[PDB]
């Protein structure tokens, strides 16, 4: 309805930004697959730091919370990418020379962007219950939070869980209270989840089993294709299945070329 | 458990365990006991408010580094510039590091120098402890581990160092078994890392043990004792502020049918934070040996090896060459 529900992150990929959109929306949930090193924590750390972005910039200018149940957030990491931005919106201010976003790189520093990345740590599945169940009292309290992270919402729930069925109840139970809580505070969810096998030439699959993906909106799986990084898009509401390659710097996620890539593939119809 | 007034549906109503609470809804809550939203709110509120977490902070907090110390890492050096500066200051606490490379390449050699690294003072790059070596293929080589502590007090110009007891401060255990493995991490180390201030956790090899048992019901059992040793390994690199290290053979010739594949599979893959990859190669480097007071007599060969970064959330893909001598494993510089 308004024009913050339709706002979209910018990956820094134009090509990913194609087949999520424009970005990854707010008020919906998006999920990122992949085998590890793919760049599940790389692509999150990244829009971390690309919803900081000022508006006179083209950006959301919010906050993000990142949720790290892994314990793969080293900050050194989030420093290269947000130097980078800062560095693309200095650039931008340079050639587009307006008076308005002169003015906002006196405040875009690389601080003031690992200031707005609120950071939780858990480090089982019941802590994240509790963080998920207290988020409402937090969001409120920062409205201008347009992004939450949980690297990775497969971790806490790989153990042993001895009725699977508790497992898919809690798992529905999360994705139902994502779903709430990006429309009623307008703010994107991007899940990431690791890939397992199946047995019954053994292949990879989403984790968390067929009752786990119906509440989101979008789900990508980064993979690798020779020596180069891809996304699949897996679901979208636009039903088009592409694979867009993409690649990851010192600055962070990038075009592969500037610009190169496109496939198509699709499904029933 | 707090108030007992809205305590008479919940302890009536079997659900006294405050995990179990939070996963179903309110209305579900209202269907279990004769509660309204405003109690079954209320319930689910102090419940998920009396869970312990670790507070909130901000990535600037993390950087400065001013927010809840357990979130604080530190840097155990390799003992060589180089190598700490490839690996953005080293090896990093609460982590699991694997160090995967084929046969003689140097993934023991790396670990025992760490051995002795862990035991410098904050100041030279150490954490200040012992360590423990989990063996679980051949004997520990105590010859070649007292040749490098006598190299290193040799190159120290401190007493400082000279005065650590390094063999006093390393503990070996072998696992001949999957089983003892999971029983040596969850039970013996532990004690070590709260009584003997242990900093380092080594296993060497992970995978060695995965040696031959085929059977599927042993296989379902091969990979539930994996998650429980990895969790547990994970568990106290936080817990302790410890880095946790992984020996593991690369599975090189059935997979590539010189490119390499870790053996594992990926469900222990999922765990690593930070996968390492030795290998050796055919090149070799001339070194002049000199001794001490003895000067430089001639050139002797020392075979390159190179590590690369397979993952890592802040490494890239990166190469890096190294080398093996009397003193350890030295880094080369570049390129
Ligand atoms: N400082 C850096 N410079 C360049 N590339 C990096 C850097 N740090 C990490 N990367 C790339 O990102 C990968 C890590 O991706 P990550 O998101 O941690 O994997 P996962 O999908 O398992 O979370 C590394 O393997 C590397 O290729
Ligand atoms: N004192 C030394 N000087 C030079 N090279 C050595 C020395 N000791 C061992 N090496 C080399 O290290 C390799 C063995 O390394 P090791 O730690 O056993 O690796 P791995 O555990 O993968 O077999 C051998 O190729 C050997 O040539
Ligand atoms: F660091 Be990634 F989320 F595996
Ligand atoms: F000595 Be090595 F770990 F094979």
């Amino acid at each position: 309805k308004d024009e913050r529900s339709q706002l979209s992150i910018v990956t820094f990929s134009e090509q990913l930004d194609q087949i999520l959109g424009g970005g990854v929306p707010l008020t919906k949930i998006t999920e990122i697959c992949g085998a590890p090193g793919v760049g599940k924590t790389q692509l999150s750390m990244q829009l971390s730091v690309d919803v900081q972005i000022p508006k006179c910039f083209g950006g959301v200018e919010g906050q993000a919370i990142y949720i790290d149940t892994e314990g793969s957030f080293i900050v050194d990491r989030v420093v290269d990418i947000a130097t980078a931005t800062v560095q693309h919106c200095q650039h931008i201010a340079s050639i587009e020379n307006n008076a308005e976003q002169a003015d906002s790189m006196q405040s875009l520093t690389m601080e003031s962007i690992l200031e707005g990345i609120h950071y939780f740590r858990c480090h089982d599945y019941v802590q994240l219950l509790a963080l998920v169940h207290t988020l409402p009292d937090f969001l409120k309290q920062h409205p201008q939070i347009c992004l939450i992270v949980v690297d990775s919402i497969a971790f806490p729930f790989r153990h042993h869980f001895e009725d699977y069925a508790l497992r898919t109840r809690l798992l529905n139970g999360l994705a139902q209270s994502f779903i709430k809580l990006a429309v009623d505070f307008k703010l994107a969810v991007l899940l990431t989840n690791q890939m397992t096998t199946k047995i019954s030439t053994s292949h990879l699959i989403p984790a968390l089993g067929e009752s786990w993906g119906h509440s989101s909106t979008i789900r990508l799986i980064l993979y690798w294709q020779e020596k180069s990084r891809y996304a699949l898009l897996y679901k979208s509401p636009s039903h088009k299945q592409i694979s867009v390659p993409f690649q990851i710097t010192t600055a962070g996620i990038r075009d592969v070329c500037p610009t190169s890539g496109d496939l198509i593939s699709m499904d029933v119809g | 458990d707090l108030n007992p007034r809205i305590i008479y549906s919940i302890k009536k109503a079997h659900l006294h365990d405050y995990g179990t609470i939070l996963s179903l809804s309110a209305a579900d809550i209202q269907r279990m006991t004769r509660l309204s939203a405003s109690d079954v709110h209320q319930l689910q509120k102090t419940v998920a408010e009396r869970i312990r977490r670790t507070p909130h902070t901000t990535a600037f907090h993390l950087h400065r580094r001013s927010g809840p110390a357990e979130l604080n890492r530190d840097h155990l050096t390799t003992g060589c510039q180089q190598l700490d500066s490839f690996l953005r200051g080293g090896i990093l606490t609460r982590t699991l590091t694997e160090i995967a490379g084929e046969s003689a390449s140097g993934k023991t050699q790396l670990c025992m120098q760490l051995c002795l690294t862990v035991q410098l003072p904050e100041q030279m790059g150490g954490l200040g402890g012992g360590a423990v070596y989990i063996c679980t293929e051949d004997v520990f080589p105590n010859k070649r581990l007292v040749q490098m502590i006598s190299q290193l007090k040799q190159r120290a110009h401190d007493v400082k160092v000279k005065d650590i007891c390094f063999t006093d401060n390393i503990f070996i255990e072998h696992a001949a078994e999957l089983d003892d493995l999971h029983y040596c991490v969850s039970k013996k180390v532990p004690v070590l890392l709260a009584q003997r201030h242990v900093k380092l956790i080594i296993i060497d090899s992970i995978a060695a043990l995965f040696r031959c048992e085929h059977d599927s019901q042993s296989l379902q059992e091969r990979a539930r004792l994996m998650q429980l040793i990895a969790s547990k390994l994970l568990q106290l690199a936080n817990q302790f502020n410890v880095p946790a290290i992984c020996v593991n053979q690369v599975s090189d010739v059935v997979e590539q049918h010189r490119k390499v594949i870790p053996t594992l599979g990926i469900s222990w893959a999922n765990h690593v934070t930070v996968r390492l990859m030795l290998m050796r190669t055919n090149y070799k480097l001339p070194v002049q040996q000199k001794n001490i007071e003895g000067d430089v007599i001639g050139s002797l060969d020392v075979q390159i090896r190179t590590m690369e970064v397979l993952f890592a959330p802040h490494l890239p893909n990166s190469l890096c060459r190294f080398i093996v001598d009397q003193d350890g494993v030295k880094g080369l510089p570049a390129k």
